[PDB]
């Protein structure tokens, strides 16, 4: 659904006019491209915006790309593999499944591809979990080959990338789409679907309630179609994912419950939470937010809230248990609200 | 000369001071023959190698030279000898009493291979009619987990204060050696446990000053002084405290980590001030050494924990 | 030709100075006999390898070459060579040799607890035809068995009068003048490290040997160890605790810039200063300690220059209040 | 317990060399009539009997029969020790922890004794019976040799064929192929260059080269090889000595 | 020889395949399979009859240590009568010793197998073999060019090859991706192990209290092998289980009482004993502490401190100490650190929060949540690797945004259009490369309101064999 409406091109972009002009302006240099760093929120589209530049430099056949996997020996005895999914022109190091092997596969890889020889490119995703030593490992390599190896590396917080790699990439942010632009798109969206709407207003509703993230409204707009038989009315009871909803039914039981009788249910339901693939810090930042989003509290209670959950959101980065770090951070808010 | 810790090793099982349920199960064992595969774990210096050894020389009586195969660190362990002598020293013909059995005696486990551990699998499942293996490691953890499951595990505690007491007035005794309680105090705190660090410290301190004291032991054992930094920890006016440390511990050459591990040590044992305040005090100190470790070692770092620890005491 | 390092690197016993309650050790050691297996330990720039290797030169004369085996950290160092070279070289025994061989690990606390117990158990096994020493820098990382196992002995750094006496004969045997302040300057920056005093008396020497005459003064000392001068950390320190905001801050970031200062060095030398005073009160004091710390242990993992030393300026204002 | 003197000690060394690479550990089951062993290959694909009588041995007194199990590595490297004009002797003690293998020198008193470990095998002995095999031959040992060694080179399956009085060798590798044929014939000029043949059934089975070229070590034992085929059953290759046999049980392969 | 001087693991190994306990579905999937290989080499493995284990030529077993994986198969090759032809660890199984060895017997038949019964009419596969490779995970340096050799040996083979390992997720195992089959042995539930400890308990004439016996089932996490062993400590009764085999219960009972840290107490039990018990087990004691520190009713509460700030103020500690064991685990040279770790984790939390305890000490449960937790992951790793070329997103987003939505079009179907919107689903199936099993991991990843356990079930069986039996004809990639 969301991605058969995906664009393929920078004049099929339906948002960030201004960025699709810079890019097109950038795109007028094939022989000399700098090495961009792509910033912004989660789900506004930078992958889009990197495939479009790749299709719009290359050919469109850019975008029919096949998996390949790859073990290699690092310098102890353990013989570790990755998967990377590559293109007739650039391929996608992902450097996630690797735990702290980042360095040596990103080192190999990329001296192993300079040495093909018209450039090639490499897509770097999660460019915020590179350890600071496969950072640097990356920096050289760009020092030392520059004319086969022009990289591209999309992010989002670009605080944990030291000043030594800003200094040689262009810096570009992809700002969230406004809601009237989200809007604009959910329009067309239900136009190109035949949706029968009963007004324009559930439009800005998931707008709205969507908090710019354009992904998840277009993923919520087709949760909600399959629910109301594609006819949407004005009466919508927006469905949420299930993390949501266990998320502020626990944030619901802290308000009204404070004891430790309700604590061990508190630590059993951040247990089932943790065990389905969820991080500890999405968890701790919707927790948060949605206990400040509760209007029984006044200021102070909100201050505790949110010192409190920056301490224990620089424990949970410095930890490896999260549910201790979790439930540490519960219970004091169970203590200070009490 | 000779090492008092070589001489006086007990070579009986009856004579090993210390755990008290593990060695009544070995003596048992011993008694009955029926031994199976273990593992034997706990921290340096408690009586772990000493037990096994006498374990397998009350078993085997006569026949522990030729039922016998010890390996160490020194001995190469890798995946030829697994596979070669091991394999062919279980299958070796020997005609033992009815309930003994072949002794395969594996000190320093942890230093051995994972995949060098692996080869031993087969080997010591298949052949347990007349072979039985017993590992001698520090950590648990570097054992792979077929051979962690396989075997019973054995965990050795730490040396209390009496039975290190008993052992080194057995010693004295035995030594005709001039002592006071004292020094037999300082001992037991200078060895937290270690017994043939106990031991080796005691007979040092006997070579060297003849008379068992306090200053000996203090001066013998090159760490700081317990008095002063106990003094230093309960100065009233913080400004005493800061001139301790920077006058009688900065100046003489120590180094930042042992004056942080005095400082617990004696914290510690300072049997006179609340709990709870001695707690606090430990963790003060505890991230002090965490901060020391992590590469910075500045004078700061050792007022700033005086400070802390003052502003607790207060 | 070669550096002062290498030059002037003692060669007899009588050629190491501050260290006589260990020289008389090992003279007894070696008149007696009955030498053990030895450790040494002490902070870097203080003549432990020198002592050794004089040692053995003494003890074995012309032999050296034969009975004397040095190895470092981390030669290959898995425990294949703790049981191939030195296994061998302690349990083979020469064709004329009386007594027993020495094996000198230097800078051998970078060894794994697998590697120690490896060495604990070769020092036990053939402790009758080898005697071994151990050098290391920090004695906190070594297994406490094979510091059980043999005989310890702590290097204290150098005092005074040692490294006075040093700079003196390398003075008179070299072609250049010092000012009084100057070894005074050298004394207090290099912490009683003799290598680093050597190395940076050959700095100055090729850095300010204009006329062949020239005098070291202390501004050469400070610019060749990088170090400040006392004069500006108490200017900095008056402009803190006396002037404003913003020019405290325009103060400290030019002493900082036009000298090359780094927040370290800066707040030990602050710290040292303000280690003196005549506070009236307590919890300045306490919370001075605690907040300089902070700053430091931040420091340490580099965080953004300007916020710490605002930081740094905040918290000395504020810790001077009562 | 038992007392064994060869009268040259050049025949226990051929007899162990004969097949000591197709076997790791074989058992010796030492009883009065003599020596009888037994063991299968380590892939359970080639078997390896071995009889010697009392008529081999100068003097053998056996107090109770006995299992001695020791490895073929070892008694290889002690066996290559002594020269040929010696007289080998084993002697075992009650319960045989080790063997003693005393070697003594006729015109000296050069007297060298080694000591063997034995090991312990579970006894495995499965009993053979005697089967009617279809086809029996016999014939020279480095004639058979020298075809194993020249087939083997092409592929790893040798096809054995015996119809209408006829012997035949065929291999089919990748690099090639290759066929031998033999006729039956006697000369009464030298007997050891007659190919005897006894068939009953024409036979068409299928070995592993390898196998038989672990086989074909056996040619020093003696010069004239039998050979026993059947349809289904595995063969048995023989090698007659002067006072037993040493036989190879083959297991054939699948069409 | 003797009935008596044999250890418990190997005089009460199981003898039929009645008593295995746990995991019968896969022994009985593993028969099946061995059973029916013949058919299968009959139809050269191109028809996968009824199960789709025809196809494939070997066997994979694989899961936690002490389950029954090597006595199982044995057990399986030995009742339908073949003869096992086994390598494992302890032989070198490089590349040219396998081409010499084990490759040449591939297709041969057995000598012993011929000979020790022939005649009576038992079974046609007496003389089969059936290759048993123990422990390939265990293939260690030394071993070059085995893993591919193996896998080169799954095909082209002729003969049943069973294979053996702990870990199939791991990277070395990957060329057996699709050219075997592999089941799966779970940890075996606490019924099956406690009748067959009360089973060898009667048969060795001693009994033993049931709540001891699940402490012990808890404690060595499943493993059947490891408990056998622990239970024949008994012989050589409370000291038995109070010091040696359930030591962490009495650790975590000694240090949350809450008359040691009165000083009335203190002064009997200093700082130093209890620094010590917890060094009784480092490896348990702070998982036992934070597991259950919130369950005592306290007594050294101070005049103004509720349970609530105790129980914060210990949490806190708690994750100091976490901190603390991951710069410890980071560099094992740092051990000096240890002690320091003791008071945090352990000694801090225990003395603010002692007291009485309310219920019963529960074991640990952090180990099984963490090892759901990396199942999980590898799964969702699974499903991302599959899914990737046509979503455009990371392996975390995926489990956040897309996985609602892709449960409701590939299961709400089934519940309001019935049966025939199987075209369509796998429609849908086919457009992001998933099967069936992929269909069920992403229908597992769900909690809340959500839960499909329960529902998934409701829909008609008959809906499922449809489902099933039409995806079987195409095939998208
Ligand atoms: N309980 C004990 N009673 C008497 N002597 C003991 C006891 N525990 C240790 N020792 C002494 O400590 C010496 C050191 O030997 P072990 O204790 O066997 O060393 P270890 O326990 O194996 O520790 P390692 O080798 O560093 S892992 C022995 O020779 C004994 O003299
Ligand atoms: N006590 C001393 N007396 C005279 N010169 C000394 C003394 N200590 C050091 N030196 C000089 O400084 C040089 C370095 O000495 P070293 O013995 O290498 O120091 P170190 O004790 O080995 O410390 P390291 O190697 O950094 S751990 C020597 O070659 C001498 O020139
Ligand atoms: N289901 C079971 N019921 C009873 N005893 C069992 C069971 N599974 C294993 N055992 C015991 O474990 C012994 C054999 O261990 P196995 O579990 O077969 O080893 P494994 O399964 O190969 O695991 P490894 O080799 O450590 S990876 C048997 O003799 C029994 O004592
Ligand atoms: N200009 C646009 N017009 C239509 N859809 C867009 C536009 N920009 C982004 N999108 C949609 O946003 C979705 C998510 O973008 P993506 O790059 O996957 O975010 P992330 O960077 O979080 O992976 C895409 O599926 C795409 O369809
Ligand atoms: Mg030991
Ligand atoms: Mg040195
Ligand atoms: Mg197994």
């Amino acid at each position: 659904w969301v991605d058969k409406y995906r664009p393929k091109s920078l004049n099929a972009l339906s948002h960030n006019e201004e960025l699709t002009n810079f890019l097109k302006s950038l795109s007028d240099q094939p022989r000399d491209l700098p090495h961009l760093l792509l910033y912004g929120p989660n789900g506004t589209g930078k992958k889009t915006r990197c495939m479009a530049l790749l299709e719009s430099i290359f050919g469109p056949g850019v975008y029919r790309l096949k998996i390949d996997v790859r073990q290699f020996v690092t310098a102890s005895n353990r013989k570790l593999e990755l998967n990377v999914v590559s293109s007739p022109y650039h391929l996608e190091i992902t450097p996630s499944d690797m735990g702290n092997n980042d360095r040596i596969v990103i080192q190999e890889l990329l001296k192993e591809v300079a040495q093909m020889e018209r450039y090639k490119c490499v897509i770097i995703n999660e460019a915020n979990s590179l350890t600071k030593d496969a950072q640097a490992a990356l920096r050289r390599t760009m020092e030392k080959y520059s004319k086969n190896i022009r990289l591209i590396m999309v992010c989002d917080s670009m605080s944990p990338i030291i000043a030594p790699i800003k200094s040689r990439c262009l810096l570009i942010r992809c700002p969230a789409p406004s809601d009237s632009e989200i809007s604009t798109i959910l329009s067309d969206v239900v136009t190109n679907e035949r949706i029968q709407l009963e007004t324009k207003d559930i439009l800005k509703r998931i707008a709205q309630a969507s908090n710019g993230n354009l992904r998840v409204s277009l993923l919520m707009l087709e949760s909600m179609a399959l629910n109301n038989e594609l006819a949407l009315k004005s009466s919508s009871p927006i469905i949420k994912p299930d993390w949501i909803i266990v998320i502020h039914k626990l944030t619901r039981k802290i308000v009204k419950e404070r004891s430790v009788n309700s604590l061990i249910e508190c630590r059993a339901v951040l247990y089932d939470l943790l065990a389905h693939c969820i991080p500890a810090n999405i968890i701790l930042k919707e927790l948060t937010f949605s206990l400040l989003d509760v209007e029984t509290l006044n200021t102070t209670n909100k201050s505790s809230i949110i010192e409190y959950s920056s301490v224990f959101d620089e424990r949970l980065s410095l930890g490896n248990k999260a549910i201790f770090h979790l439930e540490g951070f519960i219970a004091k808010v169970m203590c200070c609200l009490d | 000369q000779l090492p008092w810790v070589e001489k006086y090793r007990p070579q009986v099982l009856s004579d090993i001071v210390g755990n008290k349920e593990t060695i009544d199960r070995l003596q048992q064992i011993a008694k009955d023959g029926n031994m199976p595969h273990m593992i034997i774990s706990g921290m340096p210096g408690i009586g772990k190698t000493t037990s096994v050894h006498c374990l397998a020389h009350e078993l085997l009586g006569r026949s522990y030279a030729d039922g016998v195969l010890e390996l160490n660190a020194s001995d190469d362990r890798g995946i030829d000898v697994v596979r070669n002598q091991i394999k062919h020293f279980a299958q070796k013909k020997l005609h033992l009493p009815p309930g003994k059995h072949k002794i395969v005696i594996l000190d320093e486990a942890d230093s051995m291979t994972a995949g060098a551990q692996q080869a031993l699998r087969r080997t010591m499942e298949l052949y347990s009619n007349s072979t039985r293996f017993a590992f001698a490691c520090n950590q648990s953890n570097k054992i792979i987990e077929p051979l962690q499951s396989r075997c019973a595990i054995l965990r050795y505690s730490k040396l209390s204060d009496e039975d290190v007491l008993k052992r080194l007035l057995q010693i004295i005794k035995l030594e005709d050696v001039k002592y006071t309680n004292d020094g037999l105090e300082a001992i037991i705190f200078t060895a937290e446990g270690d017994m043939r660090q106990a031991i080796n410290n005691l007979q040092s301190t006997v070579a060297g000053h003849g008379l068992v004291n306090a200053d000996n032991v203090f001066k013998i054992v090159d760490s700081p002084h317990p008095l002063i930094v106990k003094k230093m920890l309960l100065a009233s006016n913080l400004e005493d405290s800061i001139q301790i440390l920077r006058t009688d511990l900065w100046k003489k050459g120590y180094s930042s980590i042992d004056i942080v591990t005095t400082s617990f040590r004696v914290t510690k044992n300072l049997a006179q001030v609340k709990e709870s305040v001695r707690l606090e005090m430990i963790k003060e100190i505890g991230l002090t050494h965490m901060r020391i470790l992590e590469g910075v070692g500045t004078y700061l770092q050792l007022a700033s924990m005086l400070a802390k620890i003052h502003k607790l005491n207060n | 030709n070669l550096p002062w390092v290498e030059k002037y690197r003692p060669e007899t016993l009588d050629e190491v100075y501050g260290q006589n309650e260990v020289i008389t050790t090992v003279r007894k050691f070696v008149d007696e006999g009955k030498l053990p297996h030895l450790l040494f330990y002490g902070p870097p720039g203080t003549g432990k390898t020198s002592t050794i290797v004089a040692l053995a030169r003494e003890i074995y004369g012309k032999n050296y070459s034969n009975m004397v085996l040095e190895l470092n950290a981390s030669d290959d160092r898995g425990i294949d060579v703790v049981r191939n070279q030195i296994k061998d070289f302690a349990s083979t025994r020469q064709i004329f040799s009386k007594g027993f061989k020495l094996i000198i690990l230097d800078e051998a606390d970078a060894m794994t607890n697998a590697a120690q117990n490896a060495l604990r158990r070769v020092i036990e096994r053939y402790t009758k035809n080898t005697r071994f020493c151990v050098l290391a820098n920090y004695a906190h990382k070594l297994t406490p068995a094979l510091l059980s196992r043999c005989t310890r002995f702590r290097f204290q750094p150098l005092p005074q009068e040692a490294i006075e006496r040093r700079i003196a004969n390398v003075l008179v045997h070299e072609k250049l003048k010092l000012s009084p302040n100057a070894e005074k300057a050298l004394i207090e920056l290099s912490n009683g490290d003799m290598r680093r005093v050597l190395n940076v008396l050959q700095s100055c020497k090729a850095t300010l040997d204009n006329p062949d005459e020239d005098e070291i003064s202390d501004d050469v000392i400070y610019e060749c160890c990088g170090a400040p001068r006392p004069s500006d950390l108490k200017a900095v320190l008056k402009s803190i605790l006396e002037d404003d905001w913003g020019t405290a801050h325009y103060t400290l970031n030019k002493v900082r810039s036009a000298k090359g200062l780094a927040l370290i060095d800066l707040i030990e030398g602050i710290v040292k200063i303000l280690e003196d005073y005549e506070l009236q009160n307590e919890e300045t004091r306490v919370h001075l300690l605690t907040k300089l710390a902070d700053i430091e242990y931040s420091i340490s993992k580099g965080g953004n220059d300007q916020i710490q030393g605002s930081a740094v300026i905040g918290a000395i204002k504020a810790s001077f209040e009562n | 317990m038992l007392e064994a003197k060869f009268e040259e000690a050049s025949l226990f060394k051929r007899i162990i060399d004969g097949f000591k690479d197709c076997v790791q550990l074989v058992n010796f089951q030492c009883k009065e009539d003599g020596i009888i062993a037994q063991a299968v290959d380590d892939s359970r694909v080639l078997l390896v009997s071995l009889e010697i009588g009392v008529e081999a041995f100068q003097e053998y007194r056996c107090d109770h029969p006995v299992t001695l199990g020791m490895d073929l590595t070892s008694l290889s490297k002690i066996l290559r020790c002594g020269n040929n004009t010696d007289t080998l002797t084993l002697i075992a003690d009650n319960t045989p922890d080790s063997i003693i293998l005393l070697f003594e020198d006729t015109k000296k008193d050069r007297i060298a004794e080694y000591s063997l470990k034995l090991m312990d095998i579970d006894a495995d002995f499965l009993k053979i019976e005697e089967l009617q095999y279809d086809s029996t031959l016999s014939l020279p040992s480095s004639e058979f040799s020298k075809i194993v060694r020249d087939l083997s080179q092409l592929s790893d399956s040798i096809n054995i064929m015996i119809t209408k009085e006829t012997i035949k060798f065929v291999a089919d590798g990748d690099i090639g192929s290759g066929s031998v044929i033999i006729k039956p014939f006697v000369d009464m000029e030298h007997p050891e260059t007659s190919i005897k043949l006894e068939m009953d059934q024409p036979v068409d089975l299928t070995f592993g080269a390898k196998y038989l070229l672990d086989i074909i070590k056996g040619s020093s034992l003696s010069d004239r090889v039998g050979i026993r085929l059947s349809s289904e059953a595995p063969a048995l290759f023989q090698f007659d000595l002067k006072s037993g046999f040493l036989q190879f049980f083959l297991a054939p392969k699948f069409n | 020889v003797r009935e008596e001087d044999k250890l418990w693991t190997v005089k009460y190994a199981p003898t039929n395949l009645q008593q295995v306990c746990g995991n019968k579905g896969s022994v009985m999937k593993l028969k099946n399979w061995l059973a029916n290989w013949e058919n299968s080499k009959k139809n050269s493995f191109k028809h996968a009859g009824k199960d789709g284990s025809g196809v494939f030529r070997a066997a994979m077993l694989y899961g936690p240590p002490g389950i029954g994986k090597t006595t199982a198969a044995h057990l399986v090759a030995q009742e339908l009568g073949y003869d096992i032809l086994e390598q494992n660890a302890s032989d070198v199984r490089s590349k040219t010793l396998l081409n010499a060895g084990v490759k040449n017997a591939l297709d041969n038949m057995s000598v012993v197998g011929y000979f020790k019964h022939n005649e009576e009419a038992q079974n046609l596969n007496g003389k089969h073999f059936v290759i048993i490779m123990d422990e390939v995970d265990g293939m260690s340096g030394g071993d070059r060019g085995g893993v591919g050799q193996l896998a080169q040996f799954c095909r082209k083979t002729s003969t049943p090859l069973i294979l053996i390992c702990n870990e199939r997720n791991l990277p070395k195992m990957r060329p057996f991706d699709r050219v075997c089959l592999d089941i799966q042995f779970r940890r075996p539930d606490a019924n099956s192990i406690k009748s067959r400890l009360m089973t060898i308990a009667i048969r060795e004439k001693f009994k033993l209290d049931p709540n001891v016996i699940d402490r012990l089932i808890q404690t060595t996490r499943g493993d059947i092998r490891q408990v056998i062993n622990l239970l024949s400590t008994i012989s050589t009764s409370k000291a038995w289980e109070k010091n040696i085999a359930l030591k962490p219960f009495d650790i975590a009972h000694k240090m949350l009482d809450g008359q040691i840290y009165s000083d009335i107490g203190s002064r009997n039990f200093t700082l130093n004993d209890k620094i010590a018990l917890y060094f009784d087990d480092f490896d348990f004691t702070p998982l036992m502490i934070q597991e259950n520190y919130l369950s005592t009713r306290p007594s050294v509460l101070k005049p103004g401190q509720s349970h609530l700030e105790a129980v914060a103020e210990a949490a806190n500690c708690i994750s100091l100490g976490d901190i603390v064991e991951k710069k410890i685990r980071s560099s094992e040279q740092l051990w000096s650190l240890l002690p320091l770790h003791a008071v945090l984790s352990s000694v801090y939390p225990a003395s603010k929060v002692a007291g009485h305890m309310a219920g019963r000490i529960n074991f640990t449960a952090w180990l099984g949540q963490n090892s759901k937790s990396a199942k999980y992951y590898r799964l969702l790793q699974e499903i991302h690797y599959h899914t990737r070329l046509g979503t455009s997103t990371d392996k975390i987003g995926l489990r956040l945004d897309y996985l609602p939505t892709f449960r409701k079009r590939l299961l709400d179907p089934f519940l309001k259009q019935g049966a025939d919107a199987i075209s369509s689903v796998i429609e849908v199936m086919d457009d992001y490369y998933l099967t069936k099993e992929d269909w069920d991991s992403i229908m597992e990843f769900f909690v809340g309101p959500d839960v499909t356990t329960a529902i998934i079930k409701k829909i008609p069986a008959t809906v499922k064999s449809g489902f099933t039996r039409k995806y079987n004809s195409m095939t998208h990639p």
